[PDB]
């Protein structure tokens, strides 16, 4: 019977260091783990920018295809009125 | 061969592959089911994002195995 | 001394029934927690991609800045020369 | 985005434009970078030739696309 105890002693000691190495990783996956939910905040908050940075060009696009249409438009004044006098 | 290509949404589908497939058709795998642009496309496997010339086998990309998929905004 | 050595057995039935139990209970755990942390290099890799996008479009923006100053600055020439 | 001007000879140019650009712009473009009047340059893309009117748009001519030159006989105009 003494041999069915130390058996049961030398197994529960090393079945706590296994424990005890499950808990320290643990630790270390947790550390990981309360940074997803940041990364996440993090790519909204770039996108936003994104977005920004897109409505600021899509504007600045008019405000010069504006002015195109309008050179041009300027330009036939300054083309077949100076073609008229020589 | 099958593999899985999943979006951060959770949102799973299949691609009949062959080890020999490069990124670049994977990517076009994904074009023809989902619609989505291959220049938009951001494929990741092992945390590393993976090139269009390289071919699954150059990864070690088996059957069942899961790629990620992140896509541009802009996209060129 | 018999039923010493016997209650001395039936606290490492338990004991054992505990750690494994609890060992089993643990596994379960680390096995949800690396499903969330592959998550972390996708995460990581689409806070780049979104800062490169964001930069593209800021470049992008920038020379259309400095392609409209100069179509309007020129179009100031049109209309000196013109009258 | 950036296009790029092949000859059935050989040459190749690449140009900066924008899928909202005339045809009439790039046979400008080409001009300017190669000195050739464009009343001589005949574009190709998808086995037809480019007007000077359309855009690029309108000839799904997207980024990196390829476009071919060809330069008429005539001169004459």
């Amino acid at each position: 019977l003494r041999q069915q105890l130390q058996q049961a002693e030398e197994a529960l000691v090393a079945k706590q260091e296994l424990i005890d190495k499950l808990k320290e990783e643990a630790e270390q996956h947790k550390i990981v783990m309360e940074t997803v939910p940041v990364l996440k905040a993090q790519a909204d908050i770039y996108k936003a920018d994104f977005q920004a940075e897109r409505h600021a060009r899509e504007k600045l696009v008019e405000k010069k295809e504006y002015l195109q249409e309008q050179l041009e438009q300027l330009q036939r004044e300054f083309n077949k009125l100076k073609v008229g006098c020589h | 061969m099958q593999i899985f290509v999943k979006t951060l949404t959770g949102k799973t589908i299949t691609l009949e592959v062959e080890p020999s497939d490069t990124i670049e058709n994977v990517k076009a795998k994904i074009q023809d089911k989902e619609g989505i642009p291959p220049d938009q496309q951001r494929l990741i496997f092992a945390g590393k994002q993976l090139e269009d010339g390289r071919t699954l086998s150059d990864y070690n990309i088996q059957r069942e195995s899961t790629l990620h998929l992140v896509l541009r905004l802009r996209g060129g």
